[PDB]
RNA sequence: CCCCGGCGAGGGGAGUGAAAAAGAACCUGAAACCGUGUACGUACAAGCAGUGGGAGCACGCUUAGGCGUGUGACUGCGUAC
């Protein structure tokens, strides 16, 4: 039991999405926002 | 269970739930991580396009110049512009449930006695506050990197250990999860272990 | 004298003492492998063309070495479609030395 | 935790420019042009690993056709004769024999003519 | 025994000096000095002073004789450019580059 | 200090220093861009300039190893992102 031997539980620290970081990431160039329209814009989207 | 003393060669009874439970690595890891986060100061900041010193004047007109349209000399695209998501002074401290904190100490203490990294003595003190004496005493016990936990914090023992790098003294109430893991050996007096059991139920 | 045998889904025209690279055989290095599937044996104007395989024709070889071929890069790319992927590849081979061609 | 990109960016730009050695002009000097040239080169290489198998078979067939007509038979009747004679020598070997061993190739034509006749 | 002389920050563009440099590349120094004497170029005066200074270095520092020296290597590299502003019509400005060059002459008997 | 030069600029020696390819336009010194040298190709040849095949030449080998490296006549396919 050392400071460089402790490990988190399996499946407890899922990595977050990082949008717009190339083709291989699967979220590049649009960040999963589609192509155009109100919902693709920064701060876009309709109220509740 | 019994904790055999090093000098008196007598056993000391302790709660099996405190010193004899399994090692919950996932639980200990969260508490160790949260302790390091609590040490963060988090004092930093950058300037957004609002805080950068400059004018709100449009650098050149919207159309006709043949250049890319610009609206502010403070834009993050520009050199000397603001930072897009400039940081603010934040607080990185996490919450640890009381039972998860205490549950991690029990898992650490029970792991120490399993690694024979916990040494129990009836008493531990020095006559004068002189680091030469304490350094000699630990050499007799074949200890170099050790955390010493006592019942009552003696000033002489505290002063004698201040200059020793790999040694630190601690009250029974002042133990923390990362200290119990960071040091090679942990020496606890018979009074300290008694006070730790009351702390950990 | 040379012979034609089939191994690894391909055919080879080899002669005695020649080293030929085949696909990966599950034979340890230094062992002797037999090719009882000989399609043709030519020996000084005396040629043996065989129905299926030459009757009795056997080729003895020595497994010289195993290894992986040169790395080839696979590049797939669809222009204007935001898609591309790369992949390497090294083909396993087995070098054998033709020790004897038995008619 | 500011991260300067200089070291890793130069490393991957050199990786592309190294694969573009020998290309003409900016295609071996500037990254923007070299990167397109390397991608296009990979596309061609993938396509031509399939085309290579067609071009060589096309070459073997042409050589077999020439050597067969030197013996008085066309490639079509020669291949059909070998299959009727249960000979399974492929075209890479037949083209190889047709060049380096004429007498063995003539023996194959005799075998093919017999299965037809 | 190679001997070098340089004129760094020579007030002339490298393209203009290179026209004179290739006239004497490989020639004997006696023949090169005559070529530079009757070349109606400003760069010919610059190259001549570097050439004869390389001849002096070869004979004074290396003890070589003038009769065997040859221009084995000569090249003109670009020096720093001085940026200047030239006003054009209708309030527009152009940046004028006053180019310089580094002239290098290498004489040798071998 | 000496030499070339206009009692220049600049440079070559000498000397200092662990280093002067640390010389003040001074740590490291990338890329674009511009040159000198060498090898090969190139003046009857049509196009995203590569790719597959491939002679020849040069060179390193090993060494009769018949491999590596550079170049690429000729030829199939091929309209950048
Ligand atoms: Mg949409
Ligand atoms: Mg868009
Ligand atoms: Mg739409
Ligand atoms: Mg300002
Ligand atoms: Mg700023
Ligand atoms: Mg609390
Ligand atoms: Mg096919
Ligand atoms: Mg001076
Ligand atoms: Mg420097
Ligand atoms: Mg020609
Ligand atoms: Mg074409």
């Amino acid at each position: 039991m050392r400071l460089n031997t402790l490990s988190p539980a399996e499946g407890s620290k899922k990595a977050g999405k990082r949008l717009g970081r190339g083709i291989g990431s699967g979220l590049g160039k649009t960040g999963g926002r589609g192509h155009k329209g109100q919902k693709s814009r920064s701060g876009g989207g309709v109220r509740r | 269970m019994e904790l055999v003393l090093k000098d008196a060669q007598s056993a000391l009874t302790v709660s099996e739930t405190t010193f004899g439970r399994d090692f919950n690595e996932a639980l200990v890891h969260q508490v160790v991580v949260a302790y390091a986060a609590g040490a963060r100061q988090g004092t930093r900041a950058q300037k957004t396009r609002a805080e950068v010193t400059g004018s709100g004047k449009k650098p050149w007109r919207q159309k006709g110049t043949g250049r890319a349209r610009s609206g502010s000399i403070k834009s993050p695209i520009w050199r000397s512009g603001g930072v897009t998501f400039a940081a603010r002074p934040q607080d990185h401290s996490q919450k640890v449930n009381k039972k998860m904190y205490r549950g991690a100490l029990k898992s650490i203490l029970s792991e120490l006695v399993r690694q024979d990294r916990l040494i129990v003595v009836e008493k531990f003190s020095v006559e004068a506050p002189k680091t030469k004496l304490l350094a000699q005493k630990l050499k007799d016990m074949a200890l170099e990197d050790v955390l010493i936990i006592t019942g009552e914090l003696d000033e002489n023992l505290f002063l004698a250990a201040r200059n020793l790098h790999k040694v630190d003294v601690r009250d029974a109430t002042g133990i923390d999860p990362v200290s119990l893991i960071a040091f090679d050996k942990v020496v606890m007096t018979a009074d300290a272990v008694k006070q730790v059991e009351e702390m950990l139920a | 004298m040379y012979a034609v045998f089939q191994s690894g889904g391909k055919q080879h025209r080899v002669s005695e003492g020649q080293t030929v690279r085949l696909e990966k055989l599950d034979i340890a290095t230094g062992e002797t492998v037999e090719f009882a599937e000989v399609l043709m044996i030519a020996n000084g104007e005396e040629v043996k063309i065989g129905v299926p395989f030459v009757d009795g024709g056997v080729i003895k070889a020595e497994v010289v070495a195993h290894g992986r071929g040169e790395k080839v890069k696979i590049v797939k790319f669809r222009r204007r479609k935001h898609y591309r992927k790369q992949q390497g590849h090294r083909q396993w081979f087995t070098d054998v030395k033709i020790t004897g061609i038995s008619a | 935790a500011r991260v300067k990109r200089g070291v890793i960016a130069r490393a991957r730009h050199k990786k592309i420019l190294k694969q573009a050695k020998g290309y003409y002009g900016a295609r071996s000097r500037v990254y923007r042009v070299a990167f397109q040239a390397v991608i296009k080169a990979g596309q061609y290489a993938y396509r031509d690993r399939r085309q290579r198998k067609r071009q060589f078979r096309q070459l073997w067939i042409a050589r077999i056709n020439a050597a067969a007509r030197q013996n008085g038979i066309s490639y079509s009747k020669f291949i059909n004769g070998l299959k009727k004679a249960s000979v399974e020598i492929d075209r890479k070997i037949l083209a190889d024999i047709a060049v380096f061993d004429k007498v063995a190739f003539t023996a194959l034509v005799e075998k093919a003519k017999a299965a037809l006749a | 025994m190679e001997t070098i002389a340089k004129h760094r920050h020579a007030r002339s563009s490298a393209q203009k000096v290179r026209l004179v440099a290739d006239l004497i590349r490989g020639k004997k120094v006696s023949q090169a000095l005559d070529i530079l004497t009757y070349t109606n170029k400003k760069a010919a005066v610059l190259v001549k002073k570097v050439l004869e200074s390389a001849i002096a270095n070869a004979e004074h520092n290396d003890g070589a004789d003038i009769d065997d020296l040859k221009v084995t290597k000569i090249f003109v590299d670009e020096g720093p450019s001085m940026k200047r502003i030239m006003p054009r019509a209708k309030g527009r400005a152009d940046r004028i580059l006053k180019r310089t060059s580094h002239i290098t002459v290498v004489v040798s008997d071998r």
